[PDB]
């Protein structure tokens, strides 16, 4: 029955809140669920208010801990994740798979996009792969997920009015339509609609532009503004780009970018912010700082015990 | 049925960790089922020298061994489990080799008197002569057990041998010396003490490393408390006070640490000759971290000063450099005082406190820190039986409404942790006037760490100022928030109805909060409704059996037809749990 | 009055392959070398004064390569320092740091296996369990003596920036690593956690001026310790003052030679108390400089490695060469200093006699107790050696002198020469 | 340009976003 195994997942999601992994079998039962309701969802999924936005988390697990206790603990607040739940992060593991055990038991709650992190070659370059293999021995945690990765809505759409997604703009993208053909059950391809979905940047040069990254393109204002009134959009909320103060407003807030991991690769030392969307679809930004980590940090100006 | 055995023994061998050290935990179950001699003959030779060399597993070794007396057929063969802890008490991992000691001092007791001197003393020379460090640093703590239960010519050759450790060149084996100095002078000789203690604890205290000097600390509290008052300031009191001016601040830090321990020892005559002259120098040291371990000790030190001279040497010799600390540049120093500086109260009395200690209560009070501000306000019971509350309250209130709207959030929890005790303190027309606003403005925070740790803080104050307080006073406001059009803040008037149901009782609980909680159940946000259901699962308990079937009930039933899943559940849950369906 | 030094050995003969340093143990018996690579080489002296020669004891990998996925770059394995510590038994211990991360080491000889089986047989061959009935524990065996190197302790994420310096307290406790603009002080026992004691980092980077290039504890003292900077200026702590030692309480430097690349070569690269502790020797690009601690104005002693490169500064600087940070190290008496040179030669300074002489490690001399023809340079008579033909990429960075005995190490790219006083 | 004071210096500038930036068109370059 359902309730049985509803009861498991529970016990999951208390276990990954204190940090502790899933076991590999426990993970390949988590994905296998997970796909069966990933599948269902377009690639512009309808989220309804009142709902919060967050950025990259890239696995800053303690970080995501101090996300909940300043926006709520799900499935009492609706939280919708744009993407880069790995990489950079000693904690990559269990922050994607707590979202994901998250999704699973509150799909109607929780929605996570797909960001260019989630990708089996970045994955392989910072680290993420690494750490399943150390924490595991065994490169089939790794591989369930990012098979999973293939399955995450690319766009979300709030009440029509707010469109949320990880990159930003494309030029092979004009109307929402467009994103909705796409078939994204695939690894991020290195050229299209649905790479410039996760790379693209927004940029002060007017039209579009090449991107430093190597992928995707840069936008400008006017590439927004045209989009927004031909989809009659009021705003896109955007990730995927650090910003020291959390929130960036750019192009005549057109555009907004959201970046959650505070203390960005524990060196960055910038300020996280996540987005609320009220329940008449006013938009508040809160912005918090790393969470205080136990015991730490390891080097100190303060005299040991040990030397005392 | 022996072959469960066999699989520990051999695990013995495994590679793996964890499968040998499982086994090295049951060495018990394998000792017991090979027999006492097979035991001394087969397994301590095998655990004598283990090649695997772990620090859990031969920590965990070295806790069995402690314990096998019995398995090793009693007393009359207990040196046998000599060998296996030598090896182990030799090892470079300290802790290791601080297990095996203990593990040797426990078994020591068991051996009879006449095997201490056959067996165990020649260990502990062997240990102390060894060439290797580790071994000797294993020695120091050995003498003292063995010394009590052996003859006066044994105890000579223990006492010489102690005393090369003392002077052994390398600075591991002298600190393990000066660390076990104090408890071997508690078994030897008053007329020993004086003669071999005293010139081993001298030379230790002047030693070149700052590590050995500062553990001469300790052995002065402890030697002091062994000889007699007017011994004290021909042998002990020389040293001591050269420890308070050492030029070494780590040194100087262990007599501020230790200061307390060093005043009852010395006695009353003594502390006020020397140690008040020298707790003023601490207090005005120039390294920031032994001011602030002296400020730690300024409410005890004070506390056991005698009471012929007790106020008079606060109020002119101690008081005069509080002020000092005050004002101190370090955040840490200014901390210390804070917590304990509020404790001179009582000693000083009403007038002294306020013309005193009272200005300098104002001035932390609108210190930046907010670490000092908040310790002032944790530790005002000391100073509410002196001179009242009132008094302190119109400046308290500022400091409470800073901390209550700072910045940090984590800096309006701490706050909110004490607003329980202060509101006891102040009395409840006092909150009602002046902090009952504050409260009300945390449940509608921006932070939800801020509105969970604010929605408990009701249920504190409602069990202190009773049900006809909260029902007057705080349950008309929280559920105002009902109407919020910010479905968090909605939710919040859920989570304080929780809450306050467990301690407002059946009857208000019914007339006043069970019917907000029904009325939500129709709120448009899903988030919201399922909610309901869980409050009514919490509160249902609560209410009479009459209400739950003639009002509860119909509320659930509809959820559970609710188009959205989790109202579903968690309303079909609220059945089953509350047994209406 | 000069030491003949004779060829005793050679060792060795790619990148990954050359030595980067070199250290006697405290007893002199066991000789260890890194490389970029990684890996560690003990060599330990036959014991059949001792001019035993010396042979392969141990070999491990210290350091692997690994990627900072924080600031995405790699993380060289190559072998910076390596510091044995005292003896603390029949074990032997040392501490090898990398860039990031340092490791300590546990060097440990087993003479002995377990034999014997209940439920199988040594071969791995199992059998029924029904038919064991009596229980026999298993009992050691002598086997061929073998060496054992395990890492015991990972000091790791404390330094921003590349660790240069690792020194041992004379507490036995306590050693500090020095990197670019801070030094950390760890507890030999304790890897979670650090204390920073000196941080020059400005708080404007564009204002960064000086950088830390190398640090020490002194010999004997527990308290003192020195640390050099680029600018050519060494600092004495006190830690006994305060717990922080950003107030130093010593500061050495000196008050023609003014040129472009006066800056460049006026940086220290190494820092050495003499054995008695009453001297500091400290080496730049050109000079050795001896300063006695009771005197900050000047050094009570100066000696140029090599004068006749002052004037091809300009060339040096072209090539990078201008760069090398060559080291420099006290015999056991104190009276003779060893430092390196170009085109693999190495200069000893006596101090007594204040005479220099200049010695090639070349395979050409490759004999046991051959005595070392002294080099001279030439800006050429019979035997000189023309300044224009030495060989800039033959550079001798890495040498050690044996604490007791007149033997000393010197590592050229990609061999280890050892050489002995002739008796 | 191979001093390590200057070494630090461009290490500082690079910091927060263009080292990532510019690894990230390597990664996309080698593809
Ligand atoms: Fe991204
Ligand atoms: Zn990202």
């Amino acid at each position: 029955d359902e309730k049985v195994f509803t009861k498991e997942l529970d016990q999951w999601i208390e276990q990954l809140n204190e940090c502790k992994q899933l076991s590999e079998s426990q993970v390949k039962s988590l994905c296998e669920k997970a796909k069966e309701i990933l599948t269902k969802e377009s690639n512009v999924q309808e989220v309804r208010c009142p709902v919060t936005v967050c950025g990259d988390v890239h696995g800053q697990f303690h970080d995501l801990m101090e996300l909940f206790r300043i926006g709520g603990k799900s499935p009492d607040t609706n939280y919708l994740f744009m993407g880069d739940y790995v990489d950079r992060g000693y904690y990559s593991v269990e922050t994607v798979t707590l979202l994901v055990a998250l999704k699973v038991r509150y799909r109607e709650r929780i929605t996570i996009l797909r960001g260019n992190h989630e990708s089996r070659q970045i994955t392989q370059v910072y680290g993420f792969y690494d750490e399943c293999l150390r924490k595991y021995g065994n490169a089939n945690v790794w591989k369930y997920f990012t098979d999973l990765f293939d399955y995450l809505p690319l766009t979300a759409l709030v009440d029509g009015q707010i469109f949320c997604l990880h990159g930003g703009l494309s030029p092979s993208i004009d109307t929402l339509d467009h994103i909705r053909a796409l078939d994204r059950l695939q690894e991020v391809p290195h050229e299209g609609p649905m790479c410039d979905l996760l790379w693209s940047d927004p940029d002060d040069r007017g039209g579009w532009g090449i991107s430093p990254r190597g992928a995707g393109y840069t936008f400008g204002q006017d590439i927004s503004e045209t989009f927004n009134h031909a989809n009659g959009l009021t705003l896109v909320s955007r990730a995927h780009q650090l910003v020291m103060e959390g929130y960036n407003w750019c192009h005549d807030r057109n555009v907004v970018t959201i970046f959650s991991a505070p203390n960005y690769c524990y060196r960055c030392g910038n300020q996280a912010a996540i987005m609320e969307l009220d329940d008449t679809l006013k938009y508040s930004f809160l912005q918090f700082d790393p969470a205080p980590r136990r015991g730490e940090p390891h080097v100190t100006r303060r005299t040991p015990d040990y030397f005392l | 049925s022996l072959y469960p055995i066999a699989v520990l023994i051999d695990e013995l061998r495994n590679e793996d960790v964890q499968l040998r050290l499982n086994s090295i935990k049951k060495l018990s179950t394998i000792a017991l089922a090979l027999g006492v001699e097979r035991t001394r003959s087969e397994l301590l030779p095998f655990l004598t020298d283990t090649i695997y060399d772990e620090d859990e597993v031969l920590l965990a070794l070295a806790e069995q061994l402690g314990t096998f007396t019995t398995l090793v057929g009693g007393p009359e063969y207990v040196h046998c489990l000599l060998p296996p802890l030598e090896s182990l008490a030799t090892v470079e991992e300290t802790v290791v080799r601080d297990k095996a000691v203990e593990s040797l001092r426990a078994i020591s007791h068991e051996h009879s008197p006449s095997d201490l001197e056959a067996h165990f003393v020649p260990l502990v020379k062997r240990l102390a002569g060894g060439d290797w460090f580790t071994s000797r640093t294993s020695a120091c703590g050995l003498f003292s057990v063995c010394y009590p239960r052996v003859s006066s010519a044994v105890k000579a050759e223990l006492r010489q041998y102690f005393r090369n450790l003392c002077s052994d060149d390398t600075p591991m084996v002298r600190r393990a010396a000066a660390s076990k100095l104090g408890e071997f002078a508690k078994v030897l000789e008053l007329d020993n003490v004086k003669s071999e203690i005293i010139p081993m604890f001298s030379n230790l205290a002047s030693d070149e490393q700052d590590s050995v000097r500062l553990l001469a600390v300790e052995a002065c509290v402890n030697i002091a408390q062994l000889l007699p008052q007017e011994d004290l300031e021909a042998l002990v009191m020389p040293t001591l006070r050269q420890a308070a001016e050492d030029k070494s601040w780590r040194v100087r830090y262990m007599v501020a640490d230790k200061f307390t321990e060093l005043q009852k020892a010395v006695g009353p005559e003594i502390t006020k000759t020397d140690l008040v002259p020298a707790f003023q120098n601490l207090m005005k040291d120039c390294e920031a971290e032994v001011r602030a371990a002296a400020s730690h000790k300024v409410k005890e030190f004070c506390e056991n000063l005698s009471a012929d001279c007790r106020e008079n040497v606060i109020m002119s010799q101690i008081l005069p450099c509080i002020k000092e600390l005050v004002s101190d540049a370090n955040q840490h120093v200014k901390s210390a005082l804070a917590s304990v500086i509020m404790g001179l109260s009582p000693i000083l009395g009403k007038d002294n406190t306020i013309e005193h200690l009272l200005p300098l209560f104002l001035a932390q009070l609108k210190d930046e820190c907010p670490e000092v501000r908040l310790n002032i306000i944790s530790n005002l019971d000391c100073v509410n039986e002196v001179i009242g509350i009132r008094q302190l309250s119109q400046s308290l209130l500022p400091a409470i409404v800073e901390l209550a709207e700072d910045a940090k959030w984590r800096v309006r929890l701490a706050i909110i942790e004490y607003m329980p005790l202060l509101a006891g303190q102040l009395g409840v027309e006092f909150f009602d006037e002046k902090l009952n606003s504050l409260c009300m403005a945390w449940l509608v925070d921006h932070v939800y760490a801020i509105r969970e740790a604010a929605t408990s803080n009701l249920k504190k104050l409602v069990e202190k100022f009773g049900k006809e307080w909260a029902h007057a006073t705080i349950i008309p406001k929280v559920l105002a928030m009902s109407g919020d059009p910010n479905y968090l803040h909605r939710m919040t008037t859920l989570f304080c109805i929780n809450v306050l149901s467990e301690v407002c009782g059946q009857d208000i609980t019914t007339k006043h909060m069970l019917p907000t909680v029904l009325r939500m159940a129709g709120d448009p946000v899903a988030n919201v409704r399922f909610n309901v259901a869980k409050s009514l699962q919490k509160i249902g308990p609560i209410l009479d059996n009459s209400t739950l079937q003639s009002e509860v009930k119909p509320i659930l039933e509809k959820l559970t037809q609710d188009q959205d899943v989790d109202v579903k559940y968690f309303a079909q849950e609220a059945l089953t749990v509350l047994s209406l369906a | 009055n000069d030491i003949q030094w004779c060829f005793s050995q050679v060792k060795g003969a790619a990148e990954a392959d050359i030595i980067s340093t070199v250290e006697f143990n405290h007893s002199g018996e066991l000789l260890a070398t890194g490389d970029k690579g990684g890996r560690v080489v003990i060599f330990q002296q036959e014991q059949e004064h001792s001019r035993g020669e010396y042979n392969v004891y141990s070999t491990f990998q210290s350091h692997e390569p690994e990627f900072d996925y924080l600031k995405s770059l790699e993380i060289e394995e190559k072998i910076n320092k390596i510091r044995w510590l005292p003896q603390k038994n029949a074990a032997q211990f040392l501490l090898s740091t990398n860039d990031k991360t340092i490791k300590l080491w546990k060097i440990s000889e087993r003479d002995k296996r377990p034999e014997g089986y209940n439920l199988k047989e040594e071969d791995g061959r199992y059998r029924d369990p029904t038919t064991v009935t009596t229980l026999r524990v298993p009992v050691f065996r002598p086997m061929d003596l073998m060496v054992e190197a395990s890492p015991r302790r990972i000091f790791a994420n404390a330094h921003t920036y590349h660790i240069n310096s690792i020194s041992i307290n004379s507490d036995y406790e306590t050693y500090l690593s020095a990197d670019d603009l801070r030094i950390n002080l760890w507890h030999l026992e304790i890897t979670d956690r650090s204390f920073n004691i000196v941080d020059i980092k400005p708080a404007n980077m564009e204002e960064l001026t000086e950088v830390i290039t190398a640090a020490e504890f002194h010999p004997n003292s527990c308290n003192t310790f020195v640390y050099s900077s680029s600018k050519g200026t060494i600092r004495l702590c006190d830690m006994r003052a305060s717990a922080l030692c950003d107030r130093h309480s010593k500061l050495f430097e000196e008050p023609s030679n003014r040129s472009f690349f006066s800056e460049i070569i006026s940086s220290i690269s190494d820092v050495k108390f003499s054995h008695s502790g009453r001297y500091m020797m400290t080496r730049d690009y050109l000079s050795v400089k001896i300063w006695d601690l009771n005197m900050e104005n000047r050094p009570v002693e100066t000696y140029q490695v090599h004068e006749y490169l002052r004037s091809k500064l300009c060339s040096l600087y072209e090539n990078d060469c201008i760069f090398d940070k060559f080291e420099c190290c006290w015999n056991g008496s104190d009276s003779v200093v060893m430092t390196g040179s170009y085109n693999n030669f190495f200069r000893m300074f006596d101090r007594n006699t204040k005479r220099d002489i200049t010695l090639e490690a070349s395979r050409e001399n490759n004999k046991p107790r051959t005595v070392l023809k002294p080099r001279k340079v030439c800006a050429r008579k019979k035997d000189e050696i023309s300044v224009d033909s030495l060989d800039f990429n033959k550079k001798i960075l890495h040498t050690a002198w044996h604490p007791k005995e007149n033997i000393i190490a010197v590592a050229t790219t990609n061999n280890l020469y050892i050489f002995q006083d002739k008796v | 340009h191979s001093s390590r004071l200057h070494q630090i210096k461009q290490e500082e500038g690079m910091d927060l976003i263009n080292r990532e930036t510019v690894h990230e068109r390597e990664v996309q370059t080698a593809m």
